[PDB]
């Protein structure tokens, strides 16, 4: 994947991890709001491999990352539909737990005849189990370090956002824990791009100078 | 709409009845009558000239002077009973 | 139903201040509100605690008092407005 | 429970079921205006025991029977947290649901440790359970009888209703249906009080003639 | 329009006000079971002057009068809409009603940019006009007598409303207050149908013994 | 409003805006999840003058400044209160204001006289004007120092924050506007805490250094 | 008003006044442990119709009837607000009560105007001419009998007591008095639950037998 | 805290101890009995960042500094649990603190061992120490200056008053203590509002010229 | 899920021991381990055989009994510290 | 970190009861709570207050004591399941 802006000459590829740094805070600035504004701003681009344009339903956009929350409506929605499907590839297990769930039926049903008011029911169904379950990541994290780490795992996890983004997530993490990150970014595969008001030593980064030209560095 | 408009300031100092007196002139002069001390009333052609006669009441109401408004009906207004300060025969009923 | 009631009386005599004073007291006594002087309004519950109502104030006007009674919807006693307070000379100072 | 109006010369107590025909027209419209106004007008006054008024909030007032929707949130729950109660009296049952929900637990847990993602969870309880079965009253098959009897079962249910009241109800009920109401009546203990412009023949009731008199009635 | 269930020998019409009166408390009670279920019930019928059954979306069934609410979305939104097309017939009001509105969103736009604070605005609509307004029928009714002329009125004001039906209203009312119905009813020309348990002397209605034979009173 | 941690020796005061430069990264970021979990952890302790401990929900935390939500429903009620002072403190266009209103209320009214139902109505306020104009702020197009900019002007309009902190937010704007913000929030009062891990020139500010000395720095 | 324990089959229902007699010193004992205990024991359970418990405080427990005391500052200020309702109900009696108050209001202005001083006073009420003349109840000279009967004259007054409860009471009272106190609580509605250890013959009254069984007995 | 009033042009901010002289007798006898009555009038206007207006029962109006009573059942409250605080954060002194009450203890209760009735206690706490020692503030031989340093150190221990405010206290105080007050209020954060006929020499403070024109004066 | 239990009991009465030896045998039966006096730990293979055991536990508990239950981790189990009841060189760095 | 605590220790001599008390009096001081006897519970905020708790502990252990500690999560520390409490022949009534 490729991003290209009116600043640079060409468009620079973005493979595995990446980290960007923009040595001016206007073009940084001006940047991060290119990148919220996305879909109303056409200056900021993103052509992939094929050559073709991506919406902004497909750009992971990152800021905060203790303040994202891992569960969501759409990543629940997701989950619970990969579970249901993962049951569903086995017709023996789905067929015993329909029989579990008849007998309690059968049970709470015998109990609600019993009752002296009339009582009227519909059924129970697989979806209903793991929602009453309460199936979700786990958002336990001590660290913002292993926070990252969910996120890039939930990153992997889904396929509709083809890159992520993080704005000044990396001066929260030491040189080592930077390390991990890019090697864990680069045995997960997933494209990851940084954007830093400075440039960080030790490793490899693309230094956008105040003159505007890009420069690789390590 | 029908406006009742109730009037009241302390009279004691000159300026202030002179007050009184200026403001139940405007008050004369704006259309209002008076059915007794202190007790007027107005009939208002739509809300529109209800709102500016509230601007304009407001505007004129002479230091310390206290005005009441009140909206009320034709009905309403028929049914005003004004007493001014025992019968031998009392019937229940018809009363022939 | 929300009865707004006016009182106006000569005040000059003592006896006259007296009964007013008495006069006001039995409208706080019933119930009734003072908005501004003059000006008092109650909330009657029915036709029937009306009616009776207005027996009382003509059993309880004084000598030479003055009482209009007017009928305002609850709405429309809530509807009612206070104010309380073109010139092309304005004196800011003494008046002269 | 003694309900009273200016009508009436002492207030009367409503036990139990209680059947109170108006044989005016003009004063039974009159108090039923008074029952759906209560909280404006100041004439028709309802005190339990301790002589205070209850509120209009907690006056229950039915006119039609079917119309009324018996499903509320509360209900629901309070039934929900009813039937938990009811399971939970059994030890043998509760033990094989925990069995059942057990199992079940234990084969979306495996599910859960074959994907890729770190997933947890809590339990599956009872309550839950219920909710996901969709456990609720039937109105839509009932007749008028079960749908005043299942009023009655659920004005136990009804936390904030200090008494219920219903409007020319015991006119669809025939008199062997209305002696099942009041009977059923006495054992919940409830408050029901029915206003009727005629008298229902066979049944105890309090009778208010167009002299405006009020006499106790056998029949 | 006429009415026709299993008990009747042949449907009988309901033209203007029309009383009806069941002998029978079983036959009643399913009768009026039959009314609130007749969308799930096929035994109870009705055919109009095309002969064609009409759905229960057109029936309008009222028991309690008093606990009828005037002020509904539906209602309200038919309302509105019709003050809005009254408005629309007119174009030079309504072009006095757009500059009204202009120079108030002029006044408060001024004001806007008179604060600190960025403020972004829209616009404003008569629809939004009316329902800032809160325009709804009036909701005073002193007696069931006033109660039920509202929802004659409101009954004669909705197109969609083929018939309306009352169940045991009859017994609130004084056989004045039923004539001034009927007159009522009479000059308006909508089809109203009462059921009452037992007969009401003075007026005209359809008696049902318990025989199932249906006879004409006066 | 005094801050403390473990890390000092004594609770440092925040008035007014403050720049905290935090040079060791386990610090920073421990000290940034001590913000998150602020309930949780004992650790960060956060008082007043009375030296009352004030809630998470009287703190308020920002890191991402695009994509917090300016726009909430007291905020925009606040607001359209705000506004409304504003139109009333000029006699003369709230005089106006009521001409055009009353002018439109006739024709509406006319309108509904015109009908053949009985249609009552109350009135049209100001307050009904605005909701009804959709008066909101706008960060759509906003640049990110306009966006701290109006949530510096918002935190007035927040009730129940006692205090806002920015996490690493002094980054993306210049060195005049991060002056501009300083200067600004002497005039607003509000107290502002923000959190970076290098240090800023030319600006007031408490150095921490890698030794865990706590240093005020003038540039 | 159900109230239900270990040894009971059914809870059972306590309308009006309720005479529970226990053959057995044991279960009696330990009954009326588990009423002074209730707060802290779950074996006896008290319900209303809904089904919810009341609370301790809720119940009211009486042994001693000399010792309890009548009059406190709840019951004396419902009192006085009563008195004063049963003035204002009579309106002759009231304008007289206003005259003397206005006529002894005209005599002490006099003498404040006699005064150096500048004095302000309001008025002299109904309520602080009945506090001033300290009305209260008085239990020094009277009777067991009347106690207990003034106990349930003023158990309307308590607005906190849900049940009144009354242990080994009925010694003290003869046959006819029990009569007169059954029949004045069938008026005055309260439920009031005796216990004894001992049958009492001719009221009815449920028994509860050295074999755990419970029976109703006319006698 | 800005402070507002008909005569200032803008309101004025009050942060840690604040010098307002007003030259005219006219206008500050106006203002201070603005301030006593400031739940009653609406022309003088305290309001904090959040621009809602303080009640009357937050702000702390201070004129006689002898006659106000510094020792009160919250101020001595909190005071112990301050220096219970204080003896909890050593653990040698609360250890040393807890052997010898556990001596005591041990008396105490061989002395009830030794009597005849049996006998049961609790424990013997530090507050219960501390409140048996009777600890207090003493300003029976308190100079003025003391007094005032006194109550500006218990204003952190007031919870409900949100500002203190000083009527002519500056003329008692000689400059280097009023030095010295400014540079203790300026550590304890509390906002102190002073009000002089009269300007002082040597300290910052606002004037306000009988022209009613407000400024800035170092001297 | 590994299952953290403790155990206790009044062991005053004869039949109190013999209970308290009963219900320590029936857990050792069941699996338990007793790591010290009154502590004791079982791995349960799911939520099924906690409930169940859970259920047991109840039904086997003897009279005056009480059983604490906790839910941990393998991790939390392995980070379990038994203390059994003043360092003269005291290491602040690396321990060497 | 939730901690859970058992202590157990021979009772028997008078030395070693006063120990137990003293020992229980300072786990009550410390912020523990006994769910049960030899079991307590304790919220300890961070790891750096859980291991000065464990280095207390092991400091204020009295002698032959024995303490186990376990870590469990606040929401494993809830799921705490206190319970407190097959035979061919029933006897209600003498045991013989
Ligand atoms: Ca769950
Ligand atoms: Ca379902
Ligand atoms: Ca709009
Ligand atoms: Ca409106
Ligand atoms: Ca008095
Ligand atoms: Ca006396
Ligand atoms: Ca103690
Ligand atoms: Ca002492």
């Amino acid at each position: 994947m490729k991003i290209n802006f009116s600043l640079l000459d060409e468009p620079m590829e973005v493979n595995l991890g990446t980290v960007l740094v923009i040595e001016d805070v206007s073009v940084f600035a001006q940047l991060v709001k290119e990148f919220y504004q996305y879909d109303e701003q056409s200056n900021l681009t993103i052509f992939d491999s094929k050559i073709r344009s991506i919406r902004s339903s497909e750009l992971l956009l990152i800021t905060d990352i203790l303040g994202y929350d891992i569960n969501t409506s759409q990543v629940l929605k997701l989950l619970h539909t990969d579970i249901v499907s993962q049951l569903n590839d086995k017709p023996e297990v789905r067929s015993e737990i329909d029989s579990l769930v008849s007998l309690i039926t059968d049970i709470i049903m015998a109990e609600c005849i019993e009752n002296e008011l009339d009582i009227e029911y519909d059924e129970i169904t697989l979806l209903e189990l793991i929602k009453a379950l309460g199936v979700r990541i786990e958002t336990k994290s001590c660290t913002v370090f292993e926070k990252i780490f969910e996120i890039l795992q939930i990153f992997k996890y889904l396929v509709k956002k083809r890159i992520l983004v993080f704005v000044n997530s990396l001066s929260y993490f030491s040189k080592d824990e930077i390390y991990q990150i890019l090697e864990y970014t680069k045995l997960s595969q997933a494209d990851v791009l940084f954007l830093e008001p400075r440039q960080i030593e030790g490793i490899q980064q693309f230094i956008l100078d105040k003159d505007y030209i890009l420069m690789p560095y390590n | 709409m029908r406006m009742i408009l109730m009037f009241d300031m302390p009279t004691d100092t000159a300026e202030e009845r002179k007050a009184y007196r200026k403001f139940r002139k405007f008050l004369l002069s704006e259309g209002f009558i008076m059915h007794q001390f202190s007790v007027y009333s107005k009939l208002l052609l739509n809300h529109t000239a209800n709102t500016a006669m509230v601007g304009r009441l407001k505007a004129n109401n002479p230091k310390k002077g206290n005005i009441t408004i009140l909206t009320v009906t034709e009905k309403q207004f028929a049914r005003m009973i004004y007493l001014y300060g025992e019968e031998r025969l009392v019937f229940l009923g018809d009363n022939y």
